[PDB]
RNA sequence: GAAAUUGUUGAAAGGGAAGGGCAUUUGAUCAGACA
RNA sequence: GGAAUACUGCCAGCUGGGACUGAGGACUGCGACGUAAGUCAAGGAUGCUGGCAUAAUGGUUAUAUGCCGCCCGUCUUGAAA
RNA sequence: AAGCUCGUAUCAGUUUUAUGAGGUAAAGCGAAUGAUUAGAGGUUCCGGGGUCUUGACCUAUUCUCAAACUUUAAAUAUGUAAGAAGUCCUUGUUACUUAAUUGAACGUGGACAUUUGAAUGAAGAGCUUUUAGUGGGCCAUUUUUGGUAAGCAGAACUGGCGAUGCGGGAUGAACCGAACGUAGAGUUAAGGUGCCGGAAUACACGCUCAUCAGACACCACAAAAGGUGUUAGUUCAUCUAGACAGGAAUGAACUAGCCCUGAAAAUGGAUGGCGCUCAAGCGUGUUACCUAUACUCUACCGUCAGGGUUGAUAUGAUGCCCUGACGAGUAGGCAGG
RNA sequence: GAGAACAGAAAUCUCCAGUAGAACAAAAGGGUAAAAGCCCCCUUGAUUUUGAUUUUCAGUGUGAAUACAAACCAUGAAAGU
């Protein structure tokens, strides 16, 4: 007998492979598995883990977010790395001449980057140019902006959104939401 | 038929499965309940020292 | 650091037995538990 | 177990107010030194305001019998707890050493009064120097001049299950 | 039925000490409390306003607010399997400065003094407290201190 | 042309149930390698 | 006064008998013995020899012997009931 | 169950040091409150008989008490602190505050590195979403209420059973020991070693004879009171100056060991059975020996964790391989077949 | 307790002693003496607006209670309340 201090046979709780069956995604995983093992560069370890993430854990990154990150002092000539999809944003009227490496580019996002003099490359092209992530800049999109998040932690005095189908005057604005009807929250 | 009324048996063992968590401490705690007169002046004081550092 | 480096020792039961009919009394009262001072050496070498 | 006799010397812990406290000694019968030191604090706490955490053991030494091969008459005073009350008792034991007499005493108390080790205090053990100071007849009967007695009805030991003759108890 | 009022079971807790009734001495009102100070809570039975609940008797907290005749104190309370933050508004009669940390301030001061004293010549200033250590060897003299023999005493009634 | 259930023949066991688990004796029966 | 012995402890002192186990499968490591070449009990068994080559070992099955084994399912604090 | 952010940061059903809180155990009543026994000395234009007594207070003493009394006051539990979000030197902001550049709060700049501020440990720490079953419990030690009591009813802390086999208690949900992948060897636990039955009809000092002996925790019951049964012990007296009975010890009153009396139920009967008497009984001491699914070492299966390896010309990089640890399970969840 | 016509154990007056043995709407427990008790004077803060906090607690509601902010007032020589 052993007086165990922790739960036995516990899984690590982290993904070690993509859930997808995409054949081309598995090739990228194989490429960066090799690089992470034999380069001892922290960039390769981060990229390999990012390829395992699910869809909600890889929110899109717009070109306006990319342009703002290139305005950082001394970051104007770095290669922006996005492990996910890059989307177009028409709210910005000027774009720099950077190079962006991403898994996917939308049709609008690719056109805007190219017409500004830049280039769009894949992650295997990036590994050829920067095998150890030289002069790179990793950008991640917002996770808590997802609509499902605003319902989490619902309760009194919490200020979270209720799970409701129809919104209007007669839908969950009576007793419990104002002092004139019993009480407020 | 009469049943049991109350007991605390097994409750501490349940609480120690994942519980007894010391509260997480944050720098810059919330100013809820602080005197309103102090907070009105503290807001003006912070605006003044923000301009001085920016214009320095 | 030196002591924590060593893994907890895994000993067997004593080869010649415990020398008492009932272990779970104090060594002073003819049992086995408690502080037995230098007599621990005889017990450990039997279990090693 | 097999008893040994130790002298144990202890003291109170030195303080600035009272440096060099008094040294107290007593003779303890025990099977080892670990039990002997435990017994020392047990009796010391019955006589002085002191305990193990407030004192220290100065020296423990085994005491050997001066003439272990000489037959001696011992007088022993004991105090023991019965099932209801506490009593004092004087007994006489004939042996060749103090430890031998004490071992006999504990056996005698267990057999005749059902007194365990924890219920017995040894007050004093002293050798009786002269005849006619022995006051117990079961000891005095062995002090007669030219003592002789036979051992009737000898029972011999057999190492085999079956014997081929009727045994004899002659001696 | 059962009774669970606000001051239930506080018969002895909120009593004044023996021969210590009457008005509060002035030193209670002259002490200054600042945000971040560590105070301990002990209710005074003669001041019925701003009095803490019986749970917080004997608890220690940190000041977060200062008002005209009272201070705000933060207490961590264990509810279920976690701790919740409680904020109390207590008059100064029911609180006092805690010495659980005032004694710690001087150790910080002495550590800086010892560090600077040995900075020019010494290494390994050893600014860490250590537990009580086993005693070293010593020699006990018997000159004028010959050991006195003791024996167990017989049973006596002396009622 | 299955099972429950039944007849005949053959083998075995049976002192107030029968059936089962571990191990081996005895009887019957059987695959594998002869490189 | 000089020894012995008992008791307790230590030896990187020596040596006899018995039982269980042989996982791994080119080399690589740490050591030992040696002037050297090399050797070795040093990161897990090899050498020699006999009988039989089939129901002999073994499997299956029936039976016998030793010890053990209460009727499943279900409700229940609790079921062989 | 799905993971996510990170990679020892920080945390702990623990101790220590420093500093708080409490009114229970105990204790106390010539200390308060309330109960309560007995005298003694005093007091009346202020109780009543009688010309001196009983009551009533006063003072000093005395015996005994309290869950809803108390001056005092533990043990065990319990709050906080032991640094970088820290300490120190200088001086910026404001509509708050001060007689006042006084203070408060928040900042700029400089100085002090991990013996950086006790111990020990840390199959890593932090965080989020979602959903199953359950919401009749019961038992043991200790504390504890009602009741004569109950295998009764009701609480407190912890450990168990339920949900759990295995060795021991003959037998048993809860006791003792110990928790379970498949095997081999060795050693033990609790409990045992006359035979059933694996293991000393071992050793040692005593005690006990029952015409109803006794024999091992939980546990399967026995009391008050007695015995010149036997054993040991305590106190007093007699006795060398001859006691007791009719030439050496004796008498009286007591204490507690075993045994005996006290001891009466219904089918035949149970220290488990046989049986056992300087025990195979009781008390105690020393050794040897027996055996659990526990411990130690080895092999094999699986699970989890940390790692190595894409270079063609040979097939699975979900591949192959190296290293360490782990394996009980009802309701229920998930995974591979 | 010691005194004063009617006046007595209890009417009114005076002095002394008096840690609260009184009083504070009510049950009980706390608390209180130049007061929280008794008497006298002045008053309506038992008012307006809307938040935070404590207790029961799911950290929901209801009841009750605590500390401030912004107004307008009461009282007092004033600090204050
Ligand atoms: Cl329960
Ligand atoms: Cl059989
Ligand atoms: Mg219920
Ligand atoms: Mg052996
Ligand atoms: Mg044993
Ligand atoms: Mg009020
Ligand atoms: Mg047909
Ligand atoms: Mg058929
Ligand atoms: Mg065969
Ligand atoms: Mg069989
Ligand atoms: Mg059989
Ligand atoms: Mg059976
Ligand atoms: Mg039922
Ligand atoms: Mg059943
Ligand atoms: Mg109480
Ligand atoms: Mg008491
Ligand atoms: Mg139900
Ligand atoms: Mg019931
Ligand atoms: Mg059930
Ligand atoms: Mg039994
Ligand atoms: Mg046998
Ligand atoms: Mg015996
Ligand atoms: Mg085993
Ligand atoms: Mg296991
Ligand atoms: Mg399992």
């Amino acid at each position: 007998g052993i007086d165990h201090t922790s739960k036995q046979h516990k899984r690590s709780g982290h993904r070690t492979a993509p859930k997808s069956d995409n054949v081309y995604l598995k090739l990228l995983v194989k490429l960066y598995t090799f690089l992470a093992r034999r380069t001892d560069a922290p960039f390769n370890k981060v990229v390999l883990k990012a390829l395992f993430l699910s869809k909600i854990n890889r929110p899109p990154v717009s070109v306006s977010r990319i342009a703002r990150a290139l305005k950082q002092e001394g970051a104007a000539n770095k290669t922006v790395v996005v492990v996910g999809t890059v989307t177009d944003d028409a709210r910005i009227f000027e774009f720099p001449k950077t190079t962006v490496a991403a898994l996917r580019f939308t049709a609008g996002a690719r056109a805007k980057i190219v017409k500004a003099g830049g280039e769009c490359i894949t992650l295997d092209q990036l590994a050829v140019r920067a095998p150890k992530g030289q002069n790179t800049l990793i950008l991640r999109g917002p996770r808590n902006s997802r609509e499902a998040v605003r319902h989490f932690g619902m309760g009194p005095h919490k200020g979270k959104a209720p799970r409701i189908l129809s919104t209007g005057r007669k839908f969950e604005r009576a007793r419990g939401r104002r002092r004139s009807k019993g009480f407020k929250v | 038929a009469k049943s049991k009324n109350h007991t605390a048996h097994n409750q501490t063992r349940k609480a120690h499965r994942n519980g007894i968590k010391k509260p997480k401490t944050y720098k810059y705690p919330s100013l809820k309940g602080v005197d309103p007169k102090f907070r009105r002046n503290h807001k003006h004081a912070l605006h003044g020292t923000a301009k001085a550092l920016a214009a320095a | 650091q030196a002591n924590n480096f060593l893994w907890p020792f895994k000993l067997s039961n004593p080869s010649g037995g415990w020398g008492v009919p009932r272990k779970f009394k104090h060594f002073i009262q003819g049992g086995s538990f408690g502080n037995r001072e230098e007599f621990i050496n005889k017990l450990v070498k039997s279990m090693n | 177990a097999h008893f040994k006799e130790y002298q144990v010397i202890g003291r109170r812990l030195p303080t600035e107010s009272v440096p060099e406290p008094k040294l107290f000694r007593m003779r303890i019968f025990a099977s080892n030194e670990v039990i002997a030191k435990s017994r020392y604090w047990y009796f010391l706490q019955k006589l002085h305001k002191v305990k193990k955490a407030s004192g220290e053991i100065v020296s423990i030494n085994q005491i050997n019998e001066a003439h272990p091969t000489k037959v001696k008459n011992f007088g022993v005073w004991v105090r023991y707890d019965s099932r209801s009350g506490t009593h004092n008792m004087y007994k006489e034991i004939r042996d060749v050493s103090r430890v031998a007499a004490v071992e006999t005493l504990y056996q005698d108390m267990a057999a005749r009064h059902r007194a365990r080790f924890r219920s017995i205090h040894i007050l004093k053990v002293a050798e009786i120097e002269k005849t006619a100071d022995v006051k117990r007849q079961y000891v005095k009967q062995f002090l007669t001049k030219d003592l002789k007695f036979p051992l009737p009805h000898r029972v011999q030991k057999s190492t085999k299950t079956f014997s081929y003759k009727r045994p004899s108890t002659f001696y | 039925g059962k009774s669970h009022g606000y001051r239930s079971r506080t018969r002895y807790m909120f009593q004044r000490d023996f021969r210590k009734h009457g008005a509060v001495h002035l030193s209670t009102y002259l002490k200054v409390y600042k945000v971040g100070d560590i105070v301990d809570i002990k209710a005074n039975g003669s001041i019925q306003k701003g009095m803490p609940h019986k749970f917080y008797q004997g608890k220690t907290g940190v000041v977060y607010n200062v008002t005209k005749s009272s201070v705000g104190v933060i207490i961590n309370k264990m509810v279920g399997n976690r701790y919740l933050e409680k904020r109390l508004n207590l008059r100064v009669e029911h609180i006092k400065h805690s010495k659980c940390r005032q004694e710690f301030l001087e150790r910080v001061k002495a550590n800086a003094a010892k560090r600077a004293e040995a900075k020019a010549q010494g290494v390994a200033v050893q600014l860490k407290r250590q537990p009580a250590q086993p005693r070293e060897s010593r020699i006990v003299s018997t000159e004028g201190n010959v050991p006195q023999t003791l024996a167990p005493v017989p049973y006596e009634t002396f009622i």
